[PDB]
């Protein structure tokens, strides 16, 4: 019943607050790609010098 | 590069692994080098769901 109340929950903000399933599992994954990006690489390349 | 896995672009892409690895191996490409294996990919799984 835990469980089936915090989905019932978490289901209704995302809902009320209009944001996707995919959206707040990108945003709260712990999962990455692991390859370095290219909005890292400008960032180093600016920050360097 | 050539650094593209099956489970990459099957968690990017919101797709099932299991569907990705089926579709890939029907399609007789082992890995996604060009955009052409993609395309074949993504057509298998479409024609398939």
């Amino acid at each position: 019943p835990r469980l089936v109340i915090w989905l019932y929950q978490v289901t209704q903000w995302l809902t009320e607050a209009e944001i996707t399933t995919e959206a707040i599992w990108l945003l709260c994954t712990p999962e990455f790609s692991g390859n370095i990006s290219p909005e890292i690489s400008n960032l180093l390349n600016n920050l360097r010098p | 590069q050539q650094t593209l896995t099956a489970d990459r672009l099957a968690s990017v892409m919101g797709l099932d692994i299991s569907m990705v690895t089926q579709a890939m191996v029907s399609a007789g490409v082992n890995q996604l080098q060009c955009w052409q294996d993609i395309n074949t990919v993504l057509q298998w799984i479409d024609v398939a769901s």
